[PDB]
Protein backbone atom coordinates (compact mmCIF):
# COMPACT_ATOMS: atom_id res chain seq x y z
CA UNK A 1 0.00 0.00 0.00
CA UNK A 2 2.09 3.13 -1.24
CA UNK A 3 0.73 6.49 -1.21
CA UNK A 4 1.14 8.76 -3.83
CA UNK A 5 0.31 12.80 -3.19
CA UNK A 6 -1.55 13.93 -5.72
CA UNK A 7 -0.44 17.15 -8.15
CA UNK A 8 -3.04 19.31 -8.53
CA UNK A 9 -3.34 21.69 -11.77
CA UNK A 10 -6.12 24.88 -12.09
CA UNK A 11 -6.14 26.69 -15.41
CA UNK A 12 -8.56 26.63 -18.09
CA UNK A 13 -9.21 26.22 -21.99
CA UNK A 14 -8.54 29.56 -22.70
CA UNK A 15 -6.52 32.38 -21.38
CA UNK A 16 -9.28 33.93 -20.10
CA UNK A 17 -11.10 37.12 -20.65
CA UNK A 18 -14.73 38.94 -19.98
CA UNK A 19 -17.37 38.17 -22.81
CA UNK A 20 -15.90 34.76 -23.38
CA UNK A 21 -17.58 31.40 -21.83
CA UNK A 22 -14.24 29.26 -21.07
CA UNK A 23 -14.24 26.15 -19.31
CA UNK A 24 -12.56 25.33 -15.82
CA UNK A 25 -9.81 23.01 -15.72
CA UNK A 26 -9.28 21.08 -12.65
CA UNK A 27 -6.44 18.59 -13.44
CA UNK A 28 -5.04 16.16 -10.54
CA UNK A 29 -1.83 13.72 -11.98
CA UNK A 30 0.36 11.27 -9.87
CA UNK A 31 -1.84 9.84 -7.27
CA UNK A 32 -2.40 6.72 -5.96
CA UNK A 33 -5.05 5.38 -5.17
CA UNK A 34 -7.04 6.18 -7.36
CA UNK A 35 -10.00 7.02 -4.35
CA UNK A 36 -10.25 11.32 -4.75
CA UNK A 37 -12.37 13.70 -3.88
CA UNK A 38 -12.33 16.35 -6.77
CA UNK A 39 -14.91 19.33 -6.78
CA UNK A 40 -14.52 22.24 -7.89
CA UNK A 41 -16.09 26.29 -6.39
CA UNK A 42 -16.85 29.71 -7.68
CA UNK A 43 -16.60 32.20 -4.84
CA UNK A 44 -16.47 29.63 -1.39
CA UNK A 45 -19.05 27.18 -2.20
CA UNK A 46 -18.94 23.97 -4.45
CA UNK A 47 -20.18 23.47 -8.27
CA UNK A 48 -22.94 20.62 -8.27
CA UNK A 49 -23.32 20.29 -11.63
CA UNK A 50 -19.74 19.32 -13.40
CA UNK A 51 -18.44 16.22 -15.24
CA UNK A 52 -14.56 14.57 -15.73
CA UNK A 53 -13.04 12.49 -17.37
CA UNK A 54 -12.15 8.47 -17.61
CA UNK A 55 -9.64 7.53 -15.30
CA UNK A 56 -6.05 6.25 -16.33
CA UNK A 57 -2.70 6.29 -15.15
CA UNK A 58 0.73 6.76 -16.31
CA UNK A 59 3.93 4.75 -16.75
CA UNK A 60 4.61 4.76 -13.20
CA UNK A 61 0.99 3.90 -12.52
CA UNK A 62 0.02 6.93 -11.20
CA UNK A 63 -3.30 7.85 -12.07
CA UNK A 64 -4.86 11.42 -13.52
CA UNK A 65 -7.76 12.66 -14.01
CA UNK A 66 -9.60 16.04 -15.08
CA UNK A 67 -12.80 17.55 -14.21
CA UNK A 68 -14.00 20.98 -16.06
CA UNK A 69 -16.81 23.10 -16.33
CA UNK A 70 -18.37 26.04 -17.89
CA UNK A 71 -18.07 29.39 -16.32
CA UNK A 72 -17.43 33.47 -17.27
CA UNK A 73 -13.98 34.36 -15.95
CA UNK A 74 -15.08 38.12 -14.03
CA UNK A 75 -13.11 40.36 -12.12
CA UNK A 76 -15.15 40.26 -9.15
CA UNK A 77 -15.61 36.26 -9.01
CA UNK A 78 -13.09 34.18 -7.85
CA UNK A 79 -12.59 30.21 -8.72
CA UNK A 80 -10.87 27.25 -7.13
CA UNK A 81 -10.34 23.13 -6.84
CA UNK A 82 -10.63 21.48 -3.52
CA UNK A 83 -9.40 18.44 -3.33
CA UNK A 84 -8.97 15.35 -1.04
CA UNK A 85 -6.99 12.29 -1.07
CA UNK A 86 -5.42 9.87 1.75
CA UNK A 87 -2.51 11.25 1.17
CA UNK A 88 -3.65 14.43 2.11
CA UNK A 89 -3.95 15.68 6.23
CA UNK A 90 -6.34 17.72 5.04
CA UNK A 91 -8.61 18.58 1.92
CA UNK A 92 -6.50 21.09 0.42
CA UNK A 93 -8.30 24.41 -1.92
CA UNK A 94 -6.02 25.48 -4.74
CA UNK A 95 -7.22 29.22 -6.02
CA UNK A 96 -7.38 29.95 -10.02
CA UNK A 97 -4.87 31.79 -11.38
CA UNK A 98 -5.31 33.69 -14.38
CA UNK A 99 -1.86 33.03 -15.77
CA UNK B 1 5.08 7.51 -33.47
CA UNK B 2 1.58 5.44 -34.04
CA UNK B 3 0.39 3.36 -30.69
CA UNK B 4 -2.61 1.41 -29.65
CA UNK B 5 -2.57 1.90 -25.59
CA UNK B 6 -5.27 -0.19 -23.44
CA UNK B 7 -5.25 0.86 -19.78
CA UNK B 8 -7.19 -0.71 -17.14
CA UNK B 9 -7.98 -0.24 -13.22
CA UNK B 10 -9.58 -2.57 -10.92
CA UNK B 11 -10.90 -1.36 -7.50
CA UNK B 12 -11.59 -4.20 -5.05
CA UNK B 13 -13.99 -2.48 -2.04
CA UNK B 14 -13.42 -3.62 1.55
CA UNK B 15 -16.03 -6.46 1.77
CA UNK B 16 -18.33 -7.88 -0.59
CA UNK B 17 -19.32 -6.06 -3.59
CA UNK B 18 -17.75 -6.02 -7.53
CA UNK B 19 -14.39 -4.04 -7.56
CA UNK B 20 -15.34 -1.41 -10.05
CA UNK B 21 -13.57 -1.79 -13.58
CA UNK B 22 -12.94 0.45 -16.09
CA UNK B 23 -10.85 0.43 -19.14
CA UNK B 24 -10.06 3.40 -21.79
CA UNK B 25 -8.04 2.48 -24.86
CA UNK B 26 -5.75 5.27 -27.27
CA UNK B 27 -4.79 5.60 -30.61
CA UNK B 28 -1.64 8.04 -30.63
CA UNK B 29 -3.15 10.82 -28.30
CA UNK B 30 -7.01 10.19 -28.74
CA UNK B 31 -9.08 8.16 -26.21
CA UNK B 32 -11.72 6.50 -28.37
CA UNK B 33 -13.15 3.72 -26.41
CA UNK B 34 -13.97 3.28 -22.50
CA UNK B 35 -15.70 0.66 -20.48
CA UNK B 36 -17.29 0.60 -17.24
CA UNK B 37 -18.57 -1.81 -15.10
CA UNK B 38 -20.77 0.51 -12.49
CA UNK B 39 -23.30 1.49 -15.09
CA UNK B 40 -27.17 0.69 -14.71
CA UNK B 41 -26.65 -1.72 -18.35
CA UNK B 42 -22.03 -1.76 -18.64
CA UNK B 43 -21.10 -1.95 -22.21
CA UNK B 44 -18.31 -0.63 -24.24
CA UNK B 45 -19.18 2.92 -25.10
CA UNK B 46 -17.39 4.81 -28.00
CA UNK B 47 -15.57 7.65 -27.40
CA UNK B 48 -14.75 9.57 -30.66
CA UNK B 49 -17.25 9.87 -33.74
CA UNK B 50 -14.93 8.05 -35.93
CA UNK B 51 -15.61 4.40 -34.31
CA UNK B 52 -19.23 5.07 -34.24
CA UNK B 53 -18.92 3.73 -38.15
CA UNK B 54 -17.95 0.19 -36.57
CA UNK B 55 -20.10 -2.21 -36.92
CA UNK B 56 -22.68 -3.92 -34.68
CA UNK B 57 -20.85 -7.11 -34.31
CA UNK B 58 -17.26 -5.09 -33.67
CA UNK B 59 -19.06 -3.44 -30.43
CA UNK B 60 -20.85 -6.42 -29.29
CA UNK B 61 -17.63 -8.90 -29.56
CA UNK B 62 -15.55 -5.75 -28.00
CA UNK B 63 -18.30 -5.57 -24.91
CA UNK B 64 -18.11 -9.23 -24.29
CA UNK B 65 -14.18 -8.87 -24.10
CA UNK B 66 -14.82 -6.09 -21.85
CA UNK B 67 -17.27 -7.79 -19.33
CA UNK B 68 -15.00 -11.68 -19.44
CA UNK B 69 -11.96 -9.49 -18.20
CA UNK B 70 -14.50 -7.71 -15.53
CA UNK B 71 -15.28 -10.83 -13.84
CA UNK B 72 -11.35 -11.86 -14.83
CA UNK B 73 -9.87 -8.87 -12.48
CA UNK B 74 -12.42 -9.31 -9.76
CA UNK B 75 -11.44 -12.85 -9.47
CA UNK B 76 -7.81 -11.81 -9.45
CA UNK B 77 -8.35 -9.20 -6.93
CA UNK B 78 -10.06 -11.86 -5.30
CA UNK B 79 -6.69 -14.32 -5.44
CA UNK B 80 -4.22 -11.71 -5.18
CA UNK B 81 -6.12 -10.34 -1.22
CA UNK B 82 -5.67 -14.39 -0.93
CA UNK B 83 -1.77 -14.27 -1.88
CA UNK B 84 -0.93 -12.31 0.52
CA UNK B 85 -3.28 -13.19 3.64
CA UNK B 86 -4.97 -9.81 3.77
CA UNK B 87 -7.93 -9.86 5.67
CA UNK B 88 -11.37 -7.70 4.61
CA UNK B 89 -10.21 -4.58 5.77
CA UNK B 90 -8.49 -2.51 3.06
CA UNK B 91 -9.43 -1.52 -0.26
CA UNK B 92 -7.31 -2.47 -3.38
CA UNK B 93 -6.17 -1.74 -6.66
CA UNK B 94 -4.97 -3.43 -9.94
CA UNK B 95 -3.55 -2.13 -12.81
CA UNK B 96 -2.66 -3.44 -16.42
CA UNK B 97 -1.40 -1.85 -19.59
CA UNK B 98 -1.91 -3.43 -22.78
CA UNK B 99 -0.72 -2.07 -26.29
CA UNK B 100 1.57 -2.31 -29.15
CA UNK B 101 4.10 0.90 -31.05
CA UNK B 102 4.30 0.09 -34.85
CA UNK B 103 7.42 0.30 -36.09
CA UNK B 104 8.42 2.25 -39.57
CA UNK B 105 6.75 0.07 -41.57
CA UNK B 106 3.19 -1.44 -41.46
CA UNK B 107 4.24 -4.20 -38.61
CA UNK B 108 4.77 -4.41 -34.86
CA UNK B 109 7.31 -2.23 -33.09
CA UNK B 110 7.02 -3.33 -29.26
CA UNK B 111 4.07 -5.00 -27.48
CA UNK B 112 3.14 -4.29 -23.69
CA UNK B 113 1.10 -6.02 -21.21
CA UNK B 114 1.99 -5.24 -17.70
CA UNK B 115 0.31 -5.92 -14.40
CA UNK B 116 0.85 -3.72 -11.40
CA UNK B 117 -0.81 -4.54 -7.92
CA UNK B 118 -1.95 -1.48 -5.48
CA UNK B 119 0.70 0.90 -7.25
CA UNK B 120 3.99 -1.42 -7.48
CA UNK B 121 4.90 -3.72 -10.50
CA UNK B 122 3.53 -7.10 -10.19
CA UNK B 123 3.73 -9.38 -13.51
CA UNK B 124 4.90 -8.39 -17.28
CA UNK B 125 4.84 -10.14 -20.33
CA UNK B 126 8.59 -10.10 -21.52
CA UNK B 127 9.67 -7.70 -24.08
CA UNK B 128 10.06 -11.43 -26.99
CA UNK B 129 6.23 -12.02 -25.96
CA UNK B 130 6.84 -15.53 -24.51
CA UNK B 131 8.52 -14.79 -21.34
CA UNK B 132 7.39 -13.16 -17.95
CA UNK B 133 8.80 -11.23 -15.12
CA UNK B 134 7.20 -11.55 -11.87
CA UNK B 135 7.84 -9.48 -8.75
CA UNK B 136 7.68 -11.72 -6.02
CA UNK B 137 6.69 -15.41 -5.50
CA UNK B 138 3.04 -14.39 -5.25
CA UNK B 139 3.42 -13.66 -9.22
CA UNK B 140 5.02 -16.46 -9.33
CA UNK B 141 1.83 -18.25 -8.90
CA UNK B 142 0.37 -16.04 -11.29
CA UNK B 143 3.15 -16.86 -13.82
CA UNK B 144 2.63 -20.73 -13.23
CA UNK B 145 -1.49 -19.94 -13.69
CA UNK B 146 -0.85 -18.00 -16.43
CA UNK B 147 1.76 -20.41 -18.38
CA UNK B 148 -1.18 -23.13 -17.83
CA UNK B 149 -3.13 -21.12 -20.04
CA UNK B 150 -0.35 -20.03 -22.91
CA UNK B 151 -1.86 -16.42 -22.26
CA UNK B 152 1.56 -15.46 -24.09
CA UNK B 153 0.40 -17.60 -27.45
CA UNK B 154 -2.46 -15.93 -27.42
CA UNK B 155 -1.52 -12.32 -26.82
CA UNK B 156 1.59 -12.56 -29.11
CA UNK B 157 -0.85 -13.75 -31.56
CA UNK B 158 -2.65 -10.46 -31.11
CA UNK B 159 0.02 -8.20 -30.26
CA UNK B 160 1.85 -9.27 -33.78
CA UNK B 161 -1.19 -8.99 -35.80
CA UNK B 162 -4.22 -8.21 -34.54
CA UNK B 163 -3.48 -5.04 -32.54
CA UNK B 164 -1.40 -4.22 -35.59
CA UNK B 165 -3.89 -4.82 -38.37
CA UNK B 166 -6.57 -2.73 -36.33
CA UNK B 167 -4.26 0.22 -35.80
CA UNK B 168 -3.91 0.58 -39.14
CA UNK B 169 -7.68 0.34 -39.78
CA UNK B 170 -8.38 2.93 -36.96
CA UNK B 171 -5.13 4.97 -38.82
CA UNK B 172 -7.01 5.05 -42.41
CA UNK B 173 -11.09 5.65 -40.68
CA UNK B 174 -9.65 8.45 -39.07
CA UNK B 175 -7.06 10.34 -40.44
CA UNK B 176 -9.47 13.27 -40.41
CA UNK B 177 -8.75 13.26 -36.63
CA UNK B 178 -5.80 11.56 -35.92
CA UNK B 179 -3.10 12.31 -38.96
CA UNK B 180 -4.45 15.96 -39.01
CA UNK B 181 -3.17 18.66 -36.88
CA UNK B 182 -3.48 21.84 -34.98
CA UNK B 183 -1.74 24.51 -34.72
CA UNK B 184 -0.82 26.00 -30.83
CA UNK B 185 -2.35 29.36 -29.67
CA UNK B 186 0.76 30.84 -28.14
CA UNK B 187 1.31 33.27 -25.11
CA UNK B 188 4.51 34.27 -23.10
CA UNK B 189 4.38 35.01 -18.94
CA UNK B 190 6.68 36.58 -16.75
CA UNK B 191 6.75 35.96 -13.10
CA UNK B 192 9.65 37.63 -10.69
CA UNK B 193 11.59 34.90 -9.04
CA UNK B 194 13.74 36.34 -6.91
CA UNK B 195 15.90 40.02 -6.58
CA UNK B 196 18.04 39.49 -9.74
CA UNK B 197 16.10 36.22 -10.75
CA UNK B 198 13.04 36.16 -13.23
CA UNK B 199 10.97 33.15 -14.43
CA UNK B 200 9.79 32.76 -18.14
CA UNK B 201 6.71 30.75 -19.64
CA UNK B 202 6.46 29.93 -23.52
CA UNK B 203 2.48 28.83 -23.20
CA UNK B 204 1.33 26.54 -26.71
CA UNK B 205 -1.89 25.89 -25.84
CA UNK B 206 -5.12 23.66 -27.70
CA UNK B 207 -2.99 21.96 -30.07
CA UNK B 208 -2.82 18.07 -31.83
CA UNK B 209 -1.00 16.43 -31.66
CA UNK B 210 1.41 16.15 -28.30
CA UNK B 211 4.90 15.78 -30.06
CA UNK B 212 6.07 19.69 -30.16
CA UNK B 213 9.74 20.91 -29.65
CA UNK B 214 9.69 24.03 -27.42
CA UNK B 215 13.08 25.80 -26.69
CA UNK B 216 14.34 28.84 -25.11
CA UNK B 217 17.09 30.56 -26.91
CA UNK B 218 19.07 33.23 -25.37
CA UNK B 219 20.86 35.40 -28.26
CA UNK B 220 21.86 32.40 -30.81
CA UNK B 221 22.07 28.82 -28.53
CA UNK B 222 19.30 26.56 -26.65
CA UNK B 223 19.20 27.50 -22.96
CA UNK B 224 16.79 25.06 -22.29
CA UNK B 225 16.23 21.35 -23.13
CA UNK B 226 4.90 19.13 -18.63
CA UNK B 227 1.61 19.18 -21.30
CA UNK B 228 -1.54 18.73 -19.88
CA UNK B 229 -5.21 17.47 -21.62
CA UNK B 230 -7.00 21.24 -22.35
CA UNK B 231 -10.50 18.96 -22.23
CA UNK B 232 -11.23 19.29 -25.76
CA UNK B 233 -8.85 16.81 -27.68
CA UNK B 234 -5.97 19.41 -27.61
CA UNK B 235 -3.38 20.22 -25.09
CA UNK B 236 -1.09 22.40 -23.39
CA UNK B 237 2.85 22.79 -23.16
CA UNK B 238 4.78 26.03 -21.29
CA UNK B 239 8.63 25.76 -21.22
CA UNK B 240 10.42 27.69 -18.26
CA UNK B 241 13.65 29.38 -18.28
CA UNK B 242 14.98 31.33 -15.91
CA UNK B 243 16.79 34.53 -16.87
CA UNK B 244 18.27 37.49 -15.15
CA UNK B 245 15.69 40.39 -14.33
CA UNK B 246 15.84 42.92 -16.51
CA UNK B 247 17.63 40.76 -19.46
CA UNK B 248 14.39 39.55 -20.86
CA UNK B 249 14.50 41.01 -24.32
CA UNK B 250 17.72 38.96 -25.46
CA UNK B 251 15.94 35.54 -24.60
CA UNK B 252 13.62 34.03 -27.16
CA UNK B 253 11.22 31.11 -27.65
CA UNK B 254 11.29 29.21 -30.81
CA UNK B 255 8.77 26.88 -31.06
CA UNK B 256 8.57 24.00 -33.60
CA UNK B 257 4.77 22.16 -34.33
CA UNK B 258 3.51 19.77 -37.10
CA UNK B 259 0.55 22.24 -37.65
CA UNK B 260 3.43 24.82 -38.00
CA UNK B 261 5.32 25.29 -41.53
CA UNK B 262 7.92 27.77 -39.84
CA UNK B 263 9.02 27.73 -36.69
CA UNK B 264 7.74 30.72 -33.99
CA UNK B 265 9.93 33.17 -32.94
CA UNK B 266 8.01 33.91 -29.12
CA UNK B 267 9.67 37.08 -27.15
CA UNK B 268 8.05 38.60 -23.56
CA UNK B 269 5.76 41.40 -25.29
CA UNK B 270 4.32 42.31 -22.15
CA UNK B 271 1.21 44.38 -23.43
CA UNK C 1 -39.68 -28.29 3.58
CA UNK C 2 -36.29 -27.81 1.17
CA UNK C 3 -36.69 -27.33 -2.50
CA UNK C 4 -34.57 -29.67 -5.43
CA UNK C 5 -31.58 -28.39 -7.42
CA UNK C 6 -29.92 -29.88 -10.10
CA UNK C 7 -28.11 -29.76 -13.39
CA UNK C 8 -28.32 -29.91 -16.87
CA UNK C 9 -26.90 -31.20 -18.38
CA UNK C 10 -24.33 -31.42 -15.81
CA UNK C 11 -22.19 -30.33 -12.73
CA UNK C 12 -19.03 -29.23 -15.14
CA UNK C 13 -19.40 -26.24 -17.58
CA UNK C 14 -17.40 -25.42 -19.93
CA UNK C 15 -16.31 -21.85 -20.35
CA UNK C 16 -18.97 -19.81 -22.72
CA UNK C 17 -21.31 -22.22 -22.24
CA UNK C 18 -24.27 -21.73 -20.23
CA UNK C 19 -26.00 -24.14 -17.54
CA UNK C 20 -29.86 -24.70 -16.19
CA UNK C 21 -29.86 -24.86 -12.83
CA UNK C 22 -33.33 -26.46 -11.95
CA UNK C 23 -34.94 -26.32 -8.52
CA UNK C 24 -37.93 -27.99 -8.53
CA UNK C 25 -40.23 -28.97 -5.02
CA UNK C 26 -43.81 -30.03 -4.62
CA UNK C 27 -44.63 -27.70 -1.89
CA UNK C 28 -45.93 -25.47 -4.65
CA UNK C 29 -44.04 -22.28 -4.13
CA UNK C 30 -44.72 -18.90 -5.78
CA UNK C 31 -41.43 -17.92 -5.55
CA UNK C 32 -37.99 -18.95 -5.96
CA UNK C 33 -34.24 -17.57 -5.71
CA UNK C 34 -30.90 -19.26 -6.25
CA UNK C 35 -27.56 -18.80 -4.26
CA UNK C 36 -23.98 -18.76 -5.13
CA UNK C 37 -21.76 -19.05 -2.37
CA UNK C 38 -17.72 -18.65 -3.65
CA UNK C 39 -15.41 -16.00 -4.21
CA UNK C 40 -18.05 -13.76 -5.03
CA UNK C 41 -21.90 -14.99 -3.84
CA UNK C 42 -25.01 -14.16 -5.01
CA UNK C 43 -28.60 -14.08 -5.43
CA UNK C 44 -31.36 -14.60 -8.47
CA UNK C 45 -34.99 -14.14 -8.02
CA UNK C 46 -37.35 -16.14 -10.20
CA UNK C 47 -41.14 -17.13 -10.19
CA UNK C 48 -42.07 -20.76 -9.64
CA UNK C 49 -44.48 -22.86 -12.33
CA UNK C 50 -46.72 -25.14 -11.68
CA UNK C 51 -46.15 -28.42 -14.20
CA UNK C 52 -44.80 -30.22 -9.05
CA UNK C 53 -43.19 -26.99 -8.69
CA UNK C 54 -40.34 -25.26 -10.34
CA UNK C 55 -37.87 -22.98 -11.32
CA UNK C 56 -35.18 -23.07 -14.35
CA UNK C 57 -32.34 -20.83 -13.69
CA UNK C 58 -30.17 -20.45 -16.58
CA UNK C 59 -26.46 -19.26 -15.25
CA UNK C 60 -24.08 -18.50 -18.01
CA UNK C 61 -21.66 -17.40 -20.22
CA UNK C 62 -20.19 -19.19 -17.46
CA UNK C 63 -16.81 -17.76 -16.15
CA UNK C 64 -14.68 -18.13 -13.49
CA UNK C 65 -16.67 -15.48 -11.34
CA UNK C 66 -19.77 -17.95 -11.33
CA UNK C 67 -18.36 -20.82 -10.16
CA UNK C 68 -19.04 -22.08 -6.55
CA UNK C 69 -21.93 -23.78 -4.67
CA UNK C 70 -25.21 -23.51 -5.26
CA UNK C 71 -28.39 -23.90 -3.09
CA UNK C 72 -32.00 -22.66 -3.85
CA UNK C 73 -34.75 -21.59 -1.76
CA UNK C 74 -38.70 -21.39 -2.23
CA UNK C 75 -40.80 -18.89 -0.72
CA UNK C 76 -44.63 -17.62 -1.04
CA UNK C 77 -45.64 -13.84 -2.26
CA UNK C 78 -42.55 -9.85 0.23
CA UNK C 79 -40.90 -13.66 0.67
CA UNK C 80 -40.90 -16.63 3.46
CA UNK C 81 -37.68 -18.24 2.26
CA UNK C 82 -37.64 -22.12 2.96
CA UNK C 83 -34.88 -24.03 4.27
CA UNK C 84 -31.30 -24.65 1.52
CA UNK C 85 -31.72 -27.43 -0.95
CA UNK C 86 -28.58 -29.53 -0.88
CA UNK C 87 -25.58 -27.88 -2.04
CA UNK C 88 -24.36 -28.34 -5.46
CA UNK C 89 -20.59 -27.14 -6.65
CA UNK C 90 -20.76 -25.58 -10.29
CA UNK C 91 -17.33 -25.98 -11.69
CA UNK C 92 -15.67 -24.04 -14.68
CA UNK C 93 -13.60 -26.03 -17.09
CA UNK C 94 -12.00 -25.07 -20.60
CA UNK C 95 -8.98 -22.79 -18.75
CA UNK C 96 -5.96 -24.14 -19.23
CA UNK C 97 -4.00 -26.50 -21.39
CA UNK C 98 -5.36 -30.14 -21.31
CA UNK C 99 -3.65 -32.59 -19.26
CA UNK C 100 -3.21 -36.46 -21.00
CA UNK C 101 -5.13 -39.38 -19.97
CA UNK C 102 -2.84 -42.12 -20.55
CA UNK C 103 -3.79 -46.18 -18.43
CA UNK C 104 -2.10 -48.80 -17.26
CA UNK C 105 -1.30 -51.24 -18.55
CA UNK C 106 -4.02 -49.84 -21.58
CA UNK C 107 -6.80 -48.82 -22.39
CA UNK C 108 -8.64 -51.71 -22.93
CA UNK C 109 -8.14 -55.02 -20.26
CA UNK C 110 -8.82 -58.17 -19.95
CA UNK C 111 -12.07 -59.20 -17.97
CA UNK C 112 -10.92 -59.31 -14.43
CA UNK C 113 -8.20 -56.93 -14.56
CA UNK C 114 -7.33 -53.40 -12.89
CA UNK C 115 -6.81 -49.98 -14.86
CA UNK C 116 -4.92 -47.03 -13.29
CA UNK C 117 -5.17 -43.74 -15.29
CA UNK C 118 -2.39 -41.11 -15.42
CA UNK C 119 -3.34 -37.49 -15.94
CA UNK C 120 0.06 -35.76 -17.10
CA UNK C 121 0.84 -32.15 -18.26
CA UNK C 122 3.87 -29.64 -18.52
CA UNK C 123 1.90 -27.34 -16.85
CA UNK C 124 2.18 -27.33 -13.05
CA UNK C 125 -0.69 -28.04 -11.68
CA UNK C 126 -1.66 -28.90 -8.12
CA UNK C 127 -4.55 -31.46 -8.48
CA UNK C 128 -5.56 -33.28 -10.88
CA UNK C 129 -10.05 -34.68 -11.42
CA UNK C 130 -11.47 -37.52 -13.05
CA UNK C 131 -14.48 -38.59 -14.44
CA UNK C 132 -17.18 -40.26 -15.14
CA UNK C 133 -17.70 -43.76 -15.68
CA UNK C 134 -16.93 -36.61 -11.35
CA UNK C 135 -15.80 -37.45 -8.29
CA UNK C 136 -12.08 -38.63 -8.50
CA UNK C 137 -9.75 -35.82 -6.49
CA UNK C 138 -5.82 -36.56 -6.02
CA UNK C 139 -2.93 -34.57 -6.41
CA UNK C 140 0.04 -34.24 -8.71
CA UNK C 141 3.72 -35.24 -8.36
CA UNK C 142 6.16 -32.35 -9.06
CA UNK C 143 8.93 -33.82 -11.88
CA UNK C 144 10.00 -36.31 -14.06
CA UNK C 145 10.85 -34.96 -17.24
CA UNK C 146 9.47 -31.38 -15.89
CA UNK C 147 5.93 -32.82 -15.83
CA UNK C 148 3.35 -33.36 -13.43
CA UNK C 149 1.68 -36.32 -13.24
CA UNK C 150 -0.91 -37.85 -10.57
CA UNK C 151 -2.08 -41.77 -10.48
CA UNK C 152 -5.73 -42.83 -10.29
CA UNK C 153 -5.25 -46.65 -9.65
CA UNK C 154 -8.93 -47.50 -9.71
CA UNK C 155 -8.39 -51.21 -8.39
CA UNK C 156 -11.47 -52.76 -7.65
CA UNK C 157 -14.03 -49.78 -9.51
CA UNK C 158 -12.80 -50.40 -13.10
CA UNK C 159 -16.14 -51.06 -15.11
CA UNK C 160 -15.24 -49.09 -18.34
CA UNK C 161 -16.82 -45.90 -19.80
CA UNK C 162 -15.59 -42.62 -20.93
CA UNK C 163 -13.00 -40.57 -18.65
CA UNK C 164 -11.56 -37.14 -18.69
CA UNK C 165 -9.36 -35.38 -16.03
CA UNK C 166 -8.56 -31.77 -15.39
CA UNK C 167 -5.68 -29.88 -13.77
CA UNK C 168 -6.62 -27.42 -10.83
CA UNK C 169 -4.84 -25.08 -8.67
CA UNK C 170 -5.20 -24.93 -4.92
CA UNK C 171 -5.82 -21.67 -4.57
CA UNK C 172 -9.09 -22.03 -7.17
CA UNK C 173 -10.96 -25.80 -6.77
CA UNK C 174 -13.33 -24.62 -8.89
CA UNK C 175 -11.38 -23.74 -11.55
CA UNK C 176 -10.57 -26.79 -14.18
CA UNK C 177 -8.48 -26.86 -17.13
CA UNK C 178 -9.73 -28.16 -20.10
CA UNK C 179 -10.70 -31.95 -20.95
CA UNK C 180 -8.14 -34.23 -21.59
CA UNK C 181 -8.54 -36.43 -24.94
CA UNK C 182 -11.68 -38.45 -23.64
CA UNK C 183 -10.39 -41.98 -23.50
CA UNK C 184 -12.94 -44.58 -23.55
CA UNK C 185 -11.96 -47.86 -21.06
CA UNK C 186 -13.88 -50.83 -22.49
CA UNK C 187 -13.56 -54.38 -20.03
CA UNK C 188 -12.77 -56.79 -23.07
CA UNK D 1 -9.29 -3.77 -30.71
CA UNK D 2 -9.08 -5.13 -27.04
CA UNK D 3 -6.74 -7.57 -25.84
CA UNK D 4 -8.42 -11.44 -25.78
CA UNK D 5 -10.10 -12.52 -22.87
CA UNK D 6 -7.71 -13.90 -20.42
CA UNK D 7 -7.31 -16.24 -17.42
CA UNK D 8 -7.68 -14.71 -13.72
CA UNK D 9 -4.43 -13.88 -12.45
Amino acid sequence: MIQRTPKIQVYSRHPAENGKSNFLNCYVSGFHPSDIEVDLLKNGERIEKVEHSDLSFSKDWSFYLLYYTEFTPTEKDEYACRVNHVTLSQPKIVKWDRD
Amino acid sequence: SHSMRYFDTAVSRPGRGEPRFISVGYVDDTQFVRFDSDAASPRGEPRAPWVEQEGPEYWDRETQKYKRQAQADRVSLRNLRGYYNQSEDGSHTLQRMSGCDLGPDGRLLRGYDQSAYDGKDYIALNEDLRSWTAADTAAQITQRKLEAARAAEQLRAYLEGTCVEWLRRYLENGKETLQRAEPPKTHVTHHPLSDHEATLRCWALGFYPAEITLTWQRDGEDQTQETRPAGDGTFQKWAAVVVPSGQEQRYTCHMQHEGLQEPLTLSWEPS
Amino acid sequence: RKPSLLAHPGRLVKSEETVILQCWSDVRFEHFLLHREGKFKDTLHLIGEHHVSKANFSIGPMMQDLAGTYRCYGSVTPYQLSAPSDPLDIVITGLYEKPSLSAQPGPTVLAGESVTLSCSSRSSYDMYHLSREHECRFSAGPKVNGTFQADFPLGPATHGGTYRCFGSFRDSPYEWSNSSDPLLVSVI
Amino acid sequence: RYRPGTVAL
